C-alpha cells in the first residue's frame, strides 16, 4: 500500500491532479464498488465533482501542498452562494421534482 | 507592379511564392526577405513549409502592416523619427496632462461632471486611455477626419461625441509642438509618400526587391493605397486565401447564404481589391470533389450556388428527390451535444482515437482544437489528455494561453504594492510569507511556518501592524490584537514566564520560550520593514521619484533564485517602461501608486505564449484573427450561444461606429468571418460540439447561430437514403437528428460502451458500466 | 473552370493542387512579361464569369 | 447486454518534433555570470555600431538597465573597444571594419530533417571527420524527424568570403592561461559545441548554395569563429578567438544524411 | 378594461397588460415581437420598423429570458418559412400573412432578424442595468 501511494505521489507530481485520482480509482475498483453500493451513485457523482474543482484550483496553483491547504480551507468555510460550488443532478433518470 | 494571387486554399499560394523565389533570386545574400503577416503562426508555418521546400528557411522578416508601411515611411522620406511620435501609449499621458487644463473651456462640460469626483485621477487616467484608443484608431482608418481638427474646422454630419473631440486632438498636436517632439505622423505622411512615390522618376534607394503580403485578409484602404502607389518601384505579391471563386464582393445578399451571412469582412476587402488601378492578378483555384459532405459545402461555397431547397412550390415541397443523397456511413461533419465542457473534451478525445485508427495516413500534427476562451476549458483539456493511459496516449500543445512563468513572485509583489491601503489582517501576511522568496529573505524556513502560524492564532494578532495604523483608519485605539501587541507579548513570553504575571498590561505568551523564539526575530524584522514602505508609499511622487522604488523593493523584500530571476527582470521591466514612457511624455505632476500598481496588472497578465503552435503535437488554442491555415481534422468547442461569438461592443462616443465605412473591422464580424476560415480550412474533417443541458441544474442551452444556419443549410440541403418519400421537412428534421449526437450525461452509462461507432475507448469504466462490481 | 479566359497563361485554375502549379511554372516568364489589365478589362471579365455561373445555374434549374 | 471497449491497432507516433541544439544536447574576469548577465551581455552587441567608438552615456544606461555597479561603466567601455579592435582569422578582419551592409545579427534558422536523425549513425560521421569528436565519448540522444531551429548570433562577408561567429560568455577560468588554444578546444569538447557548430555550418551551407547563385564551399566559406568576450585581450591575440574550419567532405556526408 | 387581440394592439406610449395565469401574457411576447420587427397594424403599428437590436426584453429570470430568446428564434424562423410559402399551418401566422402587403421583402426583413438574433436584447433588469452603466460610463460617470 505504501508503495502504491508512493507511485501516486509520483503521478500527482508530473501529471497534475486528475491523472493521480483517476489511477486510484481505477486500481482500487471504487467508481464499480460505489455504483454497486445502494446510493453510492451520489457519492460517485460528488467524488467527480470534487476531482473538477481539485484540479481546476491546482492547475493555478503551482505548489502541491498549497491545493491541500486550499482544500482544507475550503472545507473549513463552505461557500452556498459559489455556483461552481453547487451539488450537481444526482441522476439523470425520471425524479420527483421538490 | 502590384499582382494580386487568388486561392481557393493557402497550399496553392505558398507553393507559388515557392517558385516566385525560386525563380528570381535577391542579388544581395545578406539582403532579408519581405513577407507581412500579423500572427506569429501563420509566420511559423511559413518558415516551416519554405525551410521543408527549400531545405532551410533563414533571413526572412515578418514585421506587421503598421510596422513595415512606417519602416516604408523612414526610408522614402527624410527628416522622420524612427518611431512615431503619435503612439497608443504616450498619447495616453499626454492627454492626463492636457485634460485638466481644458476642463475650464465650455466644450468640455460633460466632460468636467465626469473629472468631478475623481480622488486619485482614476477616472482621469482610464478616459485619457480611451481618448488615445479612440484616436489611434482615427489616425488609422479616418485621416481626413484628424486634417480637419487640426485645422479647427469641424466634419459635416458626424456624431454628437465630435463636439469635445475636434478641439481635444487639435490641443494636443500644438502640445505637442511646444515640447519640441516631431510633428509627423503617419495620417498626415500618407498624402505626402503616396506623392513622393507618384512623381519620383526612379525608384528611391534602399527599398527592397520585392514584397510579400501572405495570409492578410483584412487590410485599411488607406494602406491599399499606399501599398498601390509603391508598387510602381518595387513588386508586391498578394496572397489572398479567397473562399468564392467568383466575384462574391458586391454581387452584380450574395448567391450563397452560408458565405453572405460570414463573408462580410472578405466583401470589403475583395471590393477593395478589384478597385486598384495598377493591379494585375491570375486566378489559381482548385475544383473539389463532391465526394463527401464536407466537400459538398466546400463545393457550394466555392461555385456560388445555392442548393438548400425553399419548398415554395407544393410539387417541389411534395418530392425530397431535390435534395443530395447523403450517405449513412458518412461522416465528415458530424455535431455533438454533450452536458460538461469535461465530458465534450472526454469525449472530442474518443472521437480524435477514433479518427487517428480509422485513417492510417493521418498524424496527430494535422489535428487542430479550437475553443472559444482556451483559459476556461484549459484545466479539462489538460487532464483529459494527460489522464489517457500510456497506450491510448495522445500527444498535445495548448497554445494562446496566458502567460504564467512565476504567478506567486508577480502576486506577491502586486499585493506589496497594495500595502498603504491593506489593513494586513494575519491570514495576508501568512499569504505573503507563503511565498519561498520572501521568507528566504528574512531567512523563514518551511518548518518554522507550521510554527508561526499556531503562534500567530494563539497569540491573538488579528488585524493592523501597530496602533499608528488603527487611528489611521480613523478607528478608536485599542493597543490589543495587532501585529505589535502580538509580538510584544511573544517577546514578554520569550522573556518572562507566563506565570509571573502582566508587565505592562499584556500577558507575556509562554509558547515561545527556547530558541525556537529566534523566529519572532526575525517575523519582527519583516513587519518593521513591513511598515518603513508603507509609510514611504503614501505620499503622491512624480514619474522620476518613482524609478528606483519597484528595484529598492525587489531587493528588499526578495532574495532572488535561479527561477525566479526571470520573473523579476520581467517586472523590472515592465515597471521601467511604463515609467519611461511616463517620462518621455514629460508628466509632471504627482502620481498615487494606486495608479501605477493597477497600470501593472493590466500590463503583466497581457503576455501570451503561442511558441508551440506547431510543435508537432495536436494543437490546442482558441481562434486568432488572420490565422488560416489548412489542416486535415478541426474541431470546434464551446460554441453555446452566449460564447460564441465573443461581443466586445464599441465605447459608445466612438465616431467611427456612427457612420460606418467598407474597411472598418468588429470582433463580431471577425469571429463570424473566422468560423468560415474554419469551415474553409478543413480538408477531410470538421468536428463541432457545444453543451447543450447544464449538468448541474439539468436545463436547456442553445448553440451559436452559427453552428445553427449551418446545420439548416445542412438539413435543407441533403435528404438520407429511404426517405424520398417523404416531405421537405420531415426529410431535413430527420437528418439533423441523424447528424446530430446527443452524448450521455456520465463517463460510466453503458449506452458508451454498446457496439457501434459511438463506442468508446476508454476501458477504466467499462467495469462499472457492465455493472460487474460488488457492494 | 470559367471557359472565359482559359486560353490567358494568368488562369491556374485546374482540378489539382500538382496541375495547378505546373500550369502556372511553365508559363511564368509568359505572365510576367504580359502588360497589366485595364481595370474595365478587369470588370468586364468578372460579369462574363457572373454571367456564366448564372446561366450555368439557370440551364440547372430548367433541368430540374 | 453484453459490453466490450474498443481497442487501438494503430499506435499514434511523436516522430514529428521541433527542436533546438539544447534540446539535442540536453576586471571582465570578475565580472558577474549567469543567464541574466550572459543575456544582457549579448544584447549589448546585439545593438551596438561597431563603425563608431563607444559611448560612455549609452554604458551607462545599459548598466542601469542590467542594475549592475556603475564603477564598471568606465571599465566596460574600454573592454568593448578590446572586442571592437581585436584582431581575428589570418585575413586580419577587425569587428569595427564590418558595414551595415556586410553583417547579420541574430539569424534564426529553419532546417528540415526528414530521416530520423540517429545518434550512433552521426556520431560516426562526426568522429570520422573531426578529432575533438574522436576525444570525447559518443553521442547519445533519442531519435528526432521534424525541424531543428537554431540563432547564429553573426555573419559578415569580408573580401567576398563569409564567416560565421558565435559568442560565449563562459567562464572557462580565472586566469588568462585558462583562455588558451587548448584550453578553448577543451571547453569545447565539453560542453559540445562541436556539434552547434556543425549544424550552424550545414545551415550556413544551405543557405548560401539557395542564395547564391553558382556558390562553392570552398571558394565563399571562411570558417567558424567563436568569440570569448571575457577572453578577448589586448595583450594577447590568441587568447579570446578560436577559428576552425569544418570539412567539405563531413559537411556534404551531413547533407546528404539529413536530405535522405 | 378591454379584450385583447395581439394584431390590434396599439404601440404607442405605455400600455398596460393584466391577465390571469396561464393566459399566455408570455406568449404574446412573441407576437408583438414579430409585430415590431415587421411594423404591421396601419393605425395601430409602430411609424417605423425596427431592428432587433432595438427591441428591448426585460424578465424576471435568467432562465426565462434564455427560453424567450429561443422562442422569438424560433417563432422568427417559422414566420420566415411561412412568408417564403405564403401558406401556413398556425392561424397566428395566418393571420400574420393576411396582414403582410409584400411578403418578399418581409421575408428579407426576417433573414436579417434571425442572422442578428445573436444581439437580441433581451435582458434582466440587473444585467440592463449593468449593460447600460457599461455601455455608457461617460454618461452616468463610473469608469469603464
Ligand atoms: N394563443 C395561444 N395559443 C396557443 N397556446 C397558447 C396561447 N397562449 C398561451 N398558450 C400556451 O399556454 C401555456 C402557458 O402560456 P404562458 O405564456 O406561460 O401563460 P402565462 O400568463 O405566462 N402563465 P404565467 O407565466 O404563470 O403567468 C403555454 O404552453 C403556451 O404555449
Ligand atoms: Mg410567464
Amino acid at each position: 500500500v505504501v508503495e502504491e501511494f508512493d507511485g501516486y505521489r509520483q503521478i500527482w507530481r508530473k501529471r497534475g491532479v486528475m491523472p493521480m485520482l483517476r489511477a486510484l480509482m481505477s486500481a482500487r475498483n471504487i467508481a464499480e464498488n460505489l455504483l454497486a453500493t445502494a446510493g453510492g451513485e451520489r457519492r460517485l457523482t460528488d467524488i467527480l465533482h470534487i476531482s473538477e474543482l481539485l484540479q481546476e484550483a491546482g492547475t493555478q496553483l503551482e505548489s502541491e501542498h498549497a491545493l491541500v491547504r486550499w482544500l482544507s480551507q475550503h472545507i473549513l468555510e463552505p461557500d452556498s452562494n459559489a455556483s461552481s460550488q453547487q451539488m450537481r443532478l444526482e441522476s439523470d433518470k425520471h425524479l420527483v421534482q421538490i | 507592379m502590384l499582382r494580386v494571387y487568388h486561392s481557393n486554399r493557402l497550399d496553392v499560394l505558398e507553393a507559388l511564392m515557392e517558385f516566385i523565389v525560386e525563380r528570381e533570386r535577391l542579388d544581395d545574400p545578406f539582403e532579408p526577405e519581405m513577407i507581412l503577416v500579423q500572427s506569429t503562426g501563420m509566420a511559423q508555418w511559413l518558415q516551416m513549409t519554405l525551410s521543408q521546400k527549400f531545405g532551410i528557411a533563414a533571413n526572412i522578416d515578418f514585421p506587421l502592416p503598421a510596422s513595415f508601411i512606417w519602416d516604408m515611411f523612414v526610408r522614402v522620406l527624410p527628416e522622420i523619427p524612427k518611431e512615431s511620435a503619435f503612439n497608443k501609449q504616450s498619447m495616453s499621458w499626454k492627454l492626463m496632462t492636457l485634460l485638466p487644463q481644458l476642463l475650464e473651456r465650455e466644450d468640455f462640460t460633460l466632460l468636467r461632471h465626469y473629472l468631478t469626483d475623481d480622488s486619485d485621477k482614476r477616472k482621469l487616467f482610464q478616459l485619457s486611455s480611451k481618448a488615445a484608443d479612440l484616436f489611434d484608431q482615427y489616425l488609422v482608418y479616418r485621416p481626413d477626419w484628424l486634417a480637419q481638427w487640426e485645422t479647427g474646422h469641424l466634419v459635416e454630419g458626424l456624431g454628437e461625441a465630435q463636439a469635445w473631440q475636434a478641439p481635444l486632438w487639435k490641443a494636443l498636436v500644438e502640445y505637442t509642438h511646444q515640447l519640441g517632439q516631431p510633428r509627423w505622423h503617419r495620417a498626415n505622411l500618407y498624402q505626402r509618400f503616396i506623392e513622393t512615390l507618384e512623381s519620383a522618376t526612379t525608384c528611391p534607394p534602399g527599398l527592397p526587391s520585392r514584397v510579400f503580403i501572405c495570409g492578410i485578409s483584412a487590410l485599411p484602404p488607406v494602406y491599399l493605397q499606399a501599398l498601390q502607389a509603391l508598387g510602381k518601384h518595387i513588386e508586391i505579391h498578394l496572397l489572398f486565401t479567397n473562399p468564392c471563386r467568383y466575384y462574391w464582393g458586391d454581387i452584380k445578399d450574395v448567391g450563397n447564404p452560408l458565405l453572405a451571412s460570414w463573408g462580410k469582412l472578405g466583401r470589403d476587402y475583395i471590393y477593395l481589391l478589384s478597385d486598384l488601378e495598377s493591379s494585375q492578378e491570375l486566378d489559381a483555384f482548385v475544383d473539389v470533389t463532391p465526394d463527401n459532405l464536407l466537400h459538398n459545402i466546400q463545393s457550394d461555397i466555392l461555385e456560388l450556388e445555392n442548393r438548400a431547397v425553399a419548398g415554395v412550390n407544393i410539387e417541389e415541397f411534395s418530392r425530397s428527390d431535390n435534395k443530395r443523397p447523403l450517405d449513412p456511413l458518412d461522416s465528415s461533419i458530424t455535431f455533438h451535444v454533450c452536458h460538461s465542457p469535461q465530458r465534450e473534451v472526454e469525449v472530442l478525445h474518443d472521437r480524435l482515437l477514433a479518427m487517428l485508427e480509422e485513417d492510417p495516413t493521418l498524424t496527430p500534427r494535422d489535428i487542430i482544437v479550437m475553443v472559444a476562451d482556451i483559459d476556461s476549458y484549459s484545466p479539462f483539456i489538460q487532464a483529459v489528455f494527460g489522464s489517457a493511459p500510456a497506450d491510448r496516449y495522445l500527444p498535445y500543445a495548448i497554445s494562446d494561453r496566458r502567460a504564467r512563468q512565476s504567478h506567486p513572485v508577480l502576486e506577491a509583489f502586486i499585493s506589496l504594492l497594495s500595502l498603504p491601503d491593506s489593513r494586513f489582517v494575519s491570514e495576508d501576511v501568512l499569504a505573503l510569507l507563503d511565498v519561498p522568496v520572501l521568507a528566504a529573505r528574512f531567512d523563514i524556513t518551511e518548518e518554522g511556518l507550521r510554527y508561526l502560524r499556531q503562534w500567530v492564532n494563539e497569540s491573538g494578532i488579528r488585524w493592523g501592524i501597530d496602533d499608528d495604523n488603527v487611528r489611521e483608519l480613523e478607528l478608536p485605539a485599542t493597543g490589543q490584537h495587532t501585529w505589535r501587541f502580538g509580538l510584544t507579548r511573544m517577546l514578554l513570553g520569550y522573556a518572562m514566564e507566563s506565570a509571573q504575571g502582566e508587565w505592562q498590561s499584556v500577558l507575556p505568551y509562554d509558547e515561545s520560550s527556547g530558541l525556537i523564539a529566534e523566529l519572532v526575530g526575525h517575523l519582527a524584522s519583516l513587519l518593521m520593514q513591513l511598515n518603513i514602505w508603507r509609510r514611504g508609499l503614501a505620499q503622491e511622487r512624480p514619474l522620476e521619484e518613482w524609478l528606483p522604488v519597484c528595484r529598492d523593493m525587489l531587493n528588499a523584500f526578495f532574495l532572488p533564485d535561479a527561477e525566479t530571476e526571470a520573473a523579476m527582470t520581467l517586472i523590472e521591466q515592465q515597471w521601467q517602461a511604463i515609467i519611461a514612457e511616463g517620462l518621455g511624455a514629460q508628466y509632471g505632476d504627482a502620481v498615487p501608486l494606486s495608479l501605477l500598481r493597477d497600470e501593472l496588472a493590466q500590463r503583466l497578465d497581457q503576455e501570451r505564449i503561442s511558441q508551440r503552435f506547431l510543435a508537432g503535437p495536436v494543437n490546442i488554442c482558441t481562434l486568432m484573427p488572420m490565422r488560416s491555415i489548412p489542416f486535415k481534422v478541426v474541431c470546434l468547442l464551446g460554441m453555446n450561444d452566449g460564447v460564441y461569438p465573443r461581443q466586445l461592443a464599441p465605447l459608445g462616443f466612438d465616431l467611427m461606429s456612427q457612420k460606418p465605412k467598407r474597411g472598418d473591422r468588429s470582433r463580431r464580424d471577425d469571429d463570424r468571418y473566422l468560423f468560415l476560415e474554419a469551415l474553409i480550412s478543413a480538408q477531410q474533417k470538421l468536428y463541432i460540439s457545444y453543451i447543450g443541458r447544464s449538468i448541474q441544474d439539468n436545463s436547456e442551452r442553445f448553440p451559436s447561430v452559427l453552428v445553427q444556419e449551418l446545420i439548416d443549410y445542412i438539413g435543407q440541403s441533403h435528404y438520407l437514403p429511404g426517405d424520398e418519400a417523404l416531405n421537405c421537412d420531415e426529410s431535413e428534421a430527420r437528418v439533423k437528428a441523424h447528424l446530430t449526437c446527443l452524448h450521455t450525461r456520465m463517463p460510466f452509462d453503458p449506452q458508451n460502451y454498446q457496439p457501434g461507432e459511438r463506442q468508446s475507448y476508454a476501458r477504466e469504466w467499462l467495469p462499472a458500466a457492465s455493472q460487474a462490481g460488488k457492494a | 473552370a470559367p471557359l472565359y479566359g482559359a486560353d490567358d497563361p494568368r488562369r491556374c485554375s485546374g482540378n489539382s493542387v500538382s496541375e495547378v502549379l505546373d500550369k502556372f511554372r511553365k508559363n511564368y516568364d509568359l505572365i510576367m512579361s504580359l502588360p497589366q489589365e485595364t481595370k474595365e478589362e478587369k470588370e468586364f471579365r468578372h460579369c462574363i464569369w457572373l454571367a456564366e455561373k448564372e446561366e450555368r445555374e439557370r440551364i440547372y434549374q430548367t433541368a430540374i | 447486454a453484453e459490453l466490450n471497449a474498443k481497442t487501438l491497432q494503430r499506435l499514434p507516433g511523436d516522430n514529428w518534433r521541433v527542436t533546438s541544439y539544447s534540446g539535442l544536447q540536453q576586471t571582465p574576469h570578475q565580472f558577474p555570470r549567469g543567464a541574466s548577465p550572459g543575456t544582457f551581455l549579448h544584447s549589448l552587441f546585439e545593438d551596438l555600431d561597431f563603425t563608431q567608438p563607444v559611448d560612455p552615456n549609452w554604458v551607462r544606461e545599459k548598466l542601469e538597465l542590467g542594475g549592475f555597479e556603475s564603477q564598471w561603466e568606465p571599465v566596460l567601455t574600454e573592454w568593448i573597444t578590446a572586442v571592437l579592435q581585436a584582431p581575428l582569422n589570418e585575413t586580419g578582419v577587425s569587428l569595427s571594419q564590418l558595414s551595415a551592409r556586410n553583417k547579420q545579427v541574430e539569424m534564426e534558422f529553419y532546417l528540415p530533417i526528414s530521416e530520423p536523425l540517429i545518434a550512433s549513425q552521426l556520431d560516426t560521421l562526426i568522429r570520422q571527420f573531426d578529432p575533438l569528436s574522436a576525444g570525447c565519448p559518443p553521442l547519445e540522444f533519442m531519435q528526432v524527424r521534424g525541424m531543428l531551429k537554431g540563432f547564429i548570433d553573426l555573419v559578415f562577408r569580408h573580401e567576398g568570403r563569409y564567416y560565421l561567429l558565435a559568442y560565449k560568455s563562459n567562464w572557462l577560468g580565472e586566469d588568462s592561461s585558462a583562455y588558451t588554444q587548448q584550453a578553448m578546444a577543451a571547453a569545447m569538447q565539453a560542453h559540445r559545441y562541436d556539434l552547434q557548430y556543425q549544424l550552424y555550418t550545414l545551415a550556413l551551407h544551405r543557405y548560401l548554395r539557395h542564395r547564391i547563385a553558382d556558390y562553392d564551399y570552398e571558394h565563399h566559406f571562411g570558417g567558424v569563429i567563436y568569440l570569448f568576450l571575457r577572453g578577448v585581450d589586448k595583450e594577447h591575440p590568441q587568447q579570446g578567438i578560436y577559428t576552425t574550419r569544418p570539412n567539405a567532405g563531413l559537411i556534404a556526408l551531413m547533407d546528404e544524411m539529413f536530405a535522405g | 378594461a378591454e379584450t385583447l387581440d395581439p394584431l390590434r394592439l396599439p404601440l404607442q406610449g405605455e400600455r398596460l397588460i393584466e391577465a390571469s395565469a396561464g393566459t399566455g401574457k408570455t406568449f404574446t411576447i412573441a407576437a408583438l415581437y414579430l409585430r415590431l420587427l415587421l411594423g404591421l397594424g396601419g393605425s395601430a403599428a409602430f411609424p417605423r420598423p425596427l431592428t432587433v437590436e432595438e427591441l428591448l426584453v426585460v424578465t424576471f429570470t435568467e432562465a426565462a429570458t434564455a427560453e424567450l430568446r429561443g422562442r422569438i428564434r424560433s417563432n422568427i424562423h417559422e414566420l420566415r418559412i411561412a412568408c417564403l410559402r405564403e401558406t401556413t399551418d398556425n392561424p397566428l401566422y395566418e393571420r400574420l400573412l393576411e396582414e403582410i402587403d409584400d411578403k418578399a421583402q418581409a421575408a428579407q426583413w426576417l433573414l436579417l432578424a434571425e442572422r442578428q438574433m445573436d444581439e437580441a436584447a433581451v435582458f434582466t433588469i440587473h444585467g440592463f442595468c449593468q449593460r447600460m452603466l457599461n455601455l455608457n460610463a461617460f454618461e452616468s460617470g463610473m469608469l469603464f
